[PDB]
Order: C-alpha cells, then structure tokens, then sequence
C-alpha cells in the first residue's frame, strides 16, 4: 500500500454497467478459485449491490497455460478513463528489428494500489450457473490487469525496472503496449532467447519477424489462352482496381468483350490489350503512393474470408489508401473452426498494429456477432481486447484482394 | 421484526433532493391503528421536510426516482431443467423477510410521510422506515444480497446441501434422507432466524408452481393451462389465445395457430366479436386434444452429458429438444423463425444451434453434442465456401427428414455448350430482357418498378427461356452478391421466384461484369 494517484474519469462520462455475458462451467470454477486467492491477497474485495458497475470477465488459457488465466473486459472503461504524458510513446524502430518477443508483466500492477474513489468502476461479476445464486462482485484495491490507467502509473517504476537492461543494452528495443511488452533485437535465434531469459530473470529478480512482414502486391491472372469470362472476371477487377490507381487501363480489353459470345468462347489477344495488360502489371508492382500514417485518425482492420482456410487483411484509416495488406493461413488443427482461424488472425493483425503502430486498430469482422460472441474467448490468447463490428463482405473486395500473393 | 445485520450505504441519485392526500376519518383512525403497531413492532419511527403519500400502503414512486440505481437485479430465471435431481428439496418463503432489514439509518429521513388530520391544518402524524420499505427501489436488490452473506457460511459448512435464491424464495434440496435432510433444514431456519430472518403454520409442499412449471420431486410435468371454450370470441380473447397457445407450442410441439391468427386480419377494435372459420373452429380444437396430455421431463444428472437434436418444422422452423436419457427430455423448444430479407437453411440451420449452444451454457454452464439433420459433405460443401465465419460445435448427422440441404449451387466456371444470356434491365416502369449468344431475345416494359426488380426480373427471365443448364452473365452488384449467396427463401417475392427457377436447372453459371462500361453484350443491353 505506497501511495495512490487520484484517477478520474473524463468530465460529464460514467462507470461501465456491461451485461456480464454466459459462462462455461469451469471457467466459471477456475475464476472463482482465481478470485478468491486474490481476495484474501488484498487485491480485490466482494462488493455490494449499492456499486451498480459492472465489467465482463471471462477466463482463458494462453500457450503453456495448462492452467486458467483471468481475463477482464474494461474496453468500456478505458473508454471513460480520463487520457494521459505518462503514457509509452512509440519507438518506430521495433518494427524494424529482425526478430521479437512478447511479454506479459500485467502482474506488475497488483503491487499497486488503486485510488480509493475509483475502485467502485473495476467491478466485476462471476455469475453462477442456471442463476442457482446471484453472481460473486468484486472491486479492485490494486492496479487492474487490461486497463490503461495501469500501465500509466505503473509507468515511471517500469524505467527504473528496465534502464539496467535498456541502458545496457542499447542495441535491443522494449515497447511496452498495455500489459505487455514487446522485445525486440537482431541478435541472432539463440542470441535473443537467452537475453530475453536474462530479461525474464531481471523482472523475476525484482516469436516475432518484423523484418519478414512483406504487404503483399496484387498480381493479374496470366493463362497462355483467353475466354470470354476470364476477360470479364479479368477486367472487373482492373475496373475496381482503378480506385487505387487511375492509370489502370481497362479499355483494350473491353473491347476484346463486344458481341454476344458464349462466355466458353476462346478471344485472341490484341498487341495493344496485350500491352495494356503488360501497363496494369506494371502499375500493380507497387502499394499506392502517397500513403502516411495520421496518429490523429483511428487505425481500421477490415479481413476477408478467402475460404479453404484463407484469410486476407488490411489495415487502413481512410478507404483504398492502406497501410498494409496481407493474407492469413489457418493454424493447425483450426481445421473445423472458422472462429478458431478468425480470432487468430484478429489477433496476430492487432500485433502487427502494435508493433508498427503501437496501438489497436478497429476490426470489421466477416461474422454474425451472435456467433462470434459465443466463441471467441474459447480460443483468444491475449491480454488486450481491440474494438470490433460486423460485417458483409462485398464480393468484390474479396476477388480483388484474392489476387495479392495468391502465391506464384 | 429487526436484525443485526452491517446495514449498506444508500445514496440519492446523482445530486438529487428527497422527495398528503386528504383521507376520511374512517381511512385516517384506521391508518393510525396500523401505524402505532408498524411502529412498536421497531419497524417505522415518529418524527423532516420530505413526505411520502400514504394510502396501508406507501407511494415511494418519487422516492425511488430520486434513489440512487443499484447492481441490477438480474431477470434471468433458472429452468428446471438445470435443476439437479435430488433426493429430498424443501423450498422456504422468505419473502416478508426484508421487513425484516434495517434501513440505512441517514437514507431514512426521506421515507418520511403523514397521517391526515379529520381537522385539516392540524398536524397530522408522521413517520420514516428503519429498515427495508416495501415499494421502496433498493429494497429487493439489498435484501437479497443480505441474505446471500447470511447463507454464504452455511453454504460452506455443509456442501452437499444445495440453495437457490429467487426474489422471495429460497429452494433447498440435498441428498440427504428424508428425517436427516429434515434436520438441515431445521438449522438452517434457525441460523436465519439467528439474524432476524424469520420463517413458517403454512410450510409450501413437493408439486411446485413454478410460474407455467409443476416441479415434482425428481421430475416436473407441464401444469396444462385450459383453452377458455367459448362461442363468443373477442380480439382480445383471439390474441391471449394464440399467446397461450404460442407459449404451448414450445414444450407441446404440435400446436399451429395460422387459422386463428388469421381471425385477427382487418380488425377494427379490441372487443370486436369475430366468428370463428370453420379451419378455426377445427385447429383452435385439435389443439384442446393436445393441451390435455400431460408432459414429463427428467433433470440435470451432471453424471451423463447433454444431447440436442434438432429438425426442421418447416422451411425456417425449428425444433429441438435437450436430453441425457433417449425419450427423456430435459427440455424442448421451437424457433419460428424471421423470413429474413434473403437466408437460406444451412444459415438458418445454424442460427437454431447458436442459440441452443448459449441456452445451455446458462443452464448446465456446458454445451450439447449435436445430433442434426445434415450430411456432413453438405455442411462441408457449404461452409467452407461461404463468406461468412461459420461454425457448429462437435455433432453428428441424424437421419430424420426432412433433411436441410442445398437447394442448388451456382456453377464455379462457365458451363461449356449450355446458353449465354446477357442480361440486363433498368425509371423512377422500365424493361429486362436478353440476348443469348444464339440468337434468342426477348425484353418486356414492366408497368411500376424499380432498378432491382428489373435487373432481377432480366435474370428471372434469363432462367424461364433456358435450358437445364444457362450461363448468365449481369452487371447488378446487388442481385449478385444476393444470388451468389445462393439463398433459397426471401422477402422478395422475384426473389422467390428466381430461386424456384434456379432450383429447376441442373447447371447454372452467374457471372458478373461492370455495367456502362463498353463491355460487349453488357453495352448491348445497355
């Protein structure tokens, strides 16, 4: 119990009151046996029902969690916390590095205590099973885990804990976004395990490939004979390709198209499309000039379902103007599991917009929310939560973005 | 009467201030009566510029709209089917018990009223609660947590003893025998009597009324509600019947209500008196047959897992039913569903078990296994292609039709030798015809329409004046999608109408192209 920043909220908001969501029994079980260790650890304490905030909670188990983690919801509050100075600014460099590591010191913050007058908006409840008894509430006496305010204050003991091994190694860079806590040096595979080990030990004692991350180019079809529908397909894609870049020329070829042929129909070449073509190929070898990050603007990440496991993304603030493009492929075993393969990328994209931009962008998921709702937490590995909507894929934002590096 | 319980801070609404009728002397003697008893008792306490009307009865209406809110209450009830059989279950009425709790002692001030004087400007009596005030806000929310902590170490003591709490219920069973299971519950009143919490002269007993539900011993049967027969149907009456009849057709599947909905079309006022049709008179009593029969269910025997199948009442209609033991339902439902503006089965399919899915996850905190009316190739075939994130938990595929399949599936490349119609139509009337590669045209001027219809009508067209296999190729991004999406029902009726035709072929190839642009055939058009 040091002592308490006073924390507030921003003027004129008020605390979170969010519907607990259903909970799977065990997760239910290994929360309450979390909480209660917790409780008489100080760190958190059973509230009444004069408190009417509210948070979610669910409960997860990230890769050698064998074993139940807690995970907590306060979106909704970080949302009404007052902004702060304090605050990590971003090291542009990271992104650059050839090879990083993620850390989770959320821990950090229970050592912590959090202003007496804010405690009332931590509040979380464990819900009991076919409403057998009202839910277990509690409050927070310390710095919670997934809240922003916490890293803030928790901020000027995390350059003290980590100069030693910064001022050490100069060489080396450490981002720290929310709970965690980015690692990054272009030391060599072992190299860099070991002095994370040393990291570790540090912390204790008191991966990542930036460099690999290409955003991938569009690359046209290229049989050695024509039909009547692969001009068609062909040209429609150039057609909306030329939002991107205007001096996509789709005439040559649209004439190759008059006359009412059958789609099956073999059409030969002219020398000209034949050069329009070679033209679109070449304007295609490159992203869109004139294309800068605004920090002042929010960071979308739209994701395409290409099927067979496939998954394409882009990360943009204003449309056809994108940061960076890319394509997913489902993890092993997902197989059977769309939610598996999307809550997975979701999640290796909100890293990249953190290692590179050092914040979270805004998904617009593919998905109904009601399914999506049911099943993301039974497979989500993180400490962070990014914001989220859904919706209807245009189908030709698919066949467009289905044309990157679909690979040789 | 009063409790030594850590009375709970209740403040006013976010910087708000605390809130008499004239009575006949008869309304005021007894009024006084009752309150000089309400008061010795300890419960109210003679005194403050707040007043409250009393009528006894107390209206805290303002009050309580200068109260502060509370953690809400939670209007989530437990099914009996999440009960777990037990060997022996007393169930105790509390309720008076929040009478029972004192009042945040500073908050009382406001709960002031009067007593009416026979002659008026002559101070009438007045008063203020010490504990909990029926009709007050927080007093269900605060009492219900008291009791929480009274039980919390008890809960503890003895943990084969189960609780459930419920507004002014408290449900206890356990696996105890009979005299011994007596005994437990004997302690149990005490320890709540040891704080005030006084309980029954009028003990409750073993068929429960659990609003609809008749909870039996280790089984519950459905409490038939009766049909008021009749010969003089109102609106009003039409209505709460096809609502107790809906209600019915959950855990009664069997009951259909079209012909006495349709008694409601037209109508003109509520007390109308509609003769019924004789479809109504017919349904409206086979449905008397129905209702009569009894329905048992068993209950959660964590020891067996949960099982759901379900099965299709018709095109978006769906019926399930929960159970561990085959023939033993723990519980049974119906979706009737929306009609939205362009699904299909397999979607629809899927909607029915993500709700299942999360109804069970309240009730057992676990999900089903599915037993479901689809060919695993299908679901595959249909999945793995759709734009959307799709997903069924772990199931297995019943075979009891009808079965949900793929109506059709629009071709993946162009179908070589089959027609090509290039299709197009299009003013705030209109035309939509084609031009096949062969020679065939057609068009048609369509009196009041809009760009979709036509479009569509083109393609609707483009299917009747087709053989079994037609390749078709348009410009609408809208009818695409939509069709892409090989829907089989919609609000569109044209819609309906292409997907009849679209079933009819053995092969169908959509294509798509950008329109205005010089695209051959699509200029034509045009």
């Amino acid at each position: 119990p040091i002592e308490t920043v006073p924390v507030k909220l921003k003027p004129g908001m008020d605390g979170p009151k969010v519907k607990q969501w259903p909970l799977t029994e065990e997760k239910i079980k290994a929360l309450v046996e979390i909480c209660t260790e917790m409780e008489k650890e100080g760190k958190i304490s059973k509230i009444g029902p004069e408190n009417p905030y509210n948070t979610p909670v669910f409960a997860i188990k990230k890769k050698d969690s064998t074993k139940w983690r807690k995970l907590v919801d306060f979106r909704e509050l970080n949302k009404r916390t007052q902004d702060f100075q304090l605050g990590i600014p971003h090291p542009a460099g990271l992104k650059k590095k050839k090879s990083v590591t993620v850390l989770d010191v959320g821990d950090a913050y229970f050592s912590v205590p959090l202003d007496e007058d804010f405690r009332k908006y931590t509040a979380f409840t464990i819900p009991s099973i076919n409403n057998e008894t009202p839910g277990i509430r509690y409050q927070y006496n310390v710095l919670p885990q997934g809240w922003k305010g916490s890293p803030a204050i928790f901020q000027s003991s995390m350059t003290k804990i980590l100069e030693p091994f910064r001022k050490q190694n100069p060489d080396i860079v450490i981002y720290q976004y929310m709970d965690d806590l980015c690692v990054g040096s272009d030391l060599e595979i072992g190299q860099h395990r070991t002095k994370i080990e040393e990291l570790r030990q540090h912390l204790l004692r008191w991966e990542l490939h930036p460099d690999k991350w290409t955003v991938q180019p569009i690359v046209l079809p290229e049989k050695d004979s024509w039909t009547v529908n692969d001009i068609q397909k062909l040209v429609g894609k150039l057609n909306w390709a030329s939002q991107i870049y205007p001096g996509i020329k789709v005439r040559q070829l649209c004439k190759l198209l008059r006359g009412t042929k059958a789609l099956t129909e073999v059409i030969p070449l002219t020398e000209e499309a034949e050069l329009e073509l070679a033209e679109n190929r070449e304007i295609l070898k490159e992203p869109v000039h004139g294309v800068y990050y605004d920090p002042s603007k929010d960071l979308i990440a739209e994701i395409q379902k290409q099927g067979q496991g496939q998954w394409t993304y882009q990360i943009y603030q204003e449309p056809f103007k994108n940061l960076k493009t890319g394509k997913y492929a489902r993890m092993r075993g997902a197989h059977t599991n769309d939610v598996k393969q999307l809550t997975e990328a979701v999640q290796k994209i909100t890293t990249e917009s953190i290692v590179i931009w050092g914040k979270t962008p805004k998904f617009k998921l593919p998905i109904q929310k009601e399914t999506w709702e049911t099943w993301w937490t039974e497979y989500w590995q993180a400490t962070w939560i990014p914001e989220w909507e859904f919706v209807n894929t245009p189908p030709l934002v698919k066949l467009w973005y289905q044309l990157e590096k679909e690979p040789i | 009467p009063i409790s030594p319980i850590e009375t709970v801070p209740v403040k006013l609404k976010p910087g708000m201030d605390g809130p008499q009728w004239p009575l006949t002397e008869e309304k005021i003697k007894a009024l006084v009566e009752i309150c000089t008893e309400m008061e010795k008792e300890g419960k109210i306490s003679k005194i403050n510029p707040y007043n409250t009307p009393v009528f006894k009865l107390v209206d805290f209406r303002e009050l309580n709209k200068r109260t502060q809110d509370f953690w809400e209450v939670q209007l989530g009830i437990p099914h009996p089917a999440g009960l777990k059989k037990k060997k022996s279950v007393t169930v105790l009425d509390v309720g008076d018990a929040y009478f029972s709790v004192p009042l945040d002692e500073d908050f009382r001030k406001y709960t002031a009223f009067t007593i009416p004087s026979i002659n008026n400007e002559t101070p009438g009596i007045r008063y203020q609660y010490n504990v909990l005030p029926q009709g007050w806000k927080g007093s269900p929310a605060i009492f219900q947590s008291s009791m929480t902590k009274i039980l919390e170490p008890f809960r503890k003591q003895n943990p084969d003893i189960v609780i459930y709490q419920y507004m002014d219920d408290l449900c206890v069973g356990s696996d105890l025998e009979i005299g011994q299971h007596r005994t437990k519950i004997e302690e149990l009143r005490q320890h709540l009597l040891r704080w005030g919490l006084t309980t029954p002269k009028h003990q409750k007993e073993p068929p429960f009324l659990w609003m609809g539900y008749e909870l039996h011993p280790d089984k519950w049967t459905v409490q038939p509600i009766v049909l008021p027969e009749k010969d003089s149907w109102t609106v009003n009456d039409i209505q709460k019947l096809v609502g107790k009849l809906n209600w019915a057709s959950q855990i009664y599947p069997g009951i259909k209500v079209r012909q006495l909905c349709k008694l409601l079309r037209g109508t003109k006022a509520l007390t109308e008196v509609i003769p019924l049709t004789e479809e109504a008179e017919l349904e409206l009593a086979e449905n008397r047959e129905i209702l009569k029969e009894p329905v048992h269910g068993v209950y959660y025997d964590p020891s067996k897992d949960l099982i759901a199948e379900i099965q299709k009442q018709g095109q978006g209609q769906w019926t399930y039913q929960i159970y561990q033991e085959p023939f033993k339902n723990l519980k049974t439902g119906k979706y009737a569903r929306m009609r939205g503006a362009h699904t299909n089965d397999v979607k629809q399919l899927t909607e029915a078990v993500q709700k299942i899915t999360t109804e069970s996850i309240v009730i057992w905190g676990k999900t089903p296994k599915f037993k479901l009316p689809i060919q695993k190739e299908t679901w595959e075939t249909w999945w793995t292609e759709y734009w959307q994130a799709t997903w069924i938990p772990e199931w297995e595929f019943v075979n009891t039709p009808p079965l949900v399949k793929l109506w059709y599936q629009l071709e993946k490349e162009p179908i070589v030798g089959a027609e090509t119609f290039y299709v197009d139509g299009a003013n705030r009337l209109g035309k939509a015809g084609y031009v096949t590669n062969r020679g065939r045209q057609k068009v048609v001027t369509l009196t009041d329409t809009t760009n979709q219809k036509t479009e569509l009508q083109a393609i609707y067209l483009a299917l009747q004046d087709s053989g079994l296999e037609v390749n078709i190729v348009t410009d609408s991004q809208y009818a695409l999608g939509i069709i892409q999406a090989q829907p089989d029902q919609s609000e569109s009726e044209l819609v309906n109408q292409i997907i009849e035709q679209l079933i009819k072929k053995e092969k169908v190839y959509l294509a798509w192209v950008p329109a205005h642009k010089g695209i051959g055939g699509n200029e034509q058009v045009d």
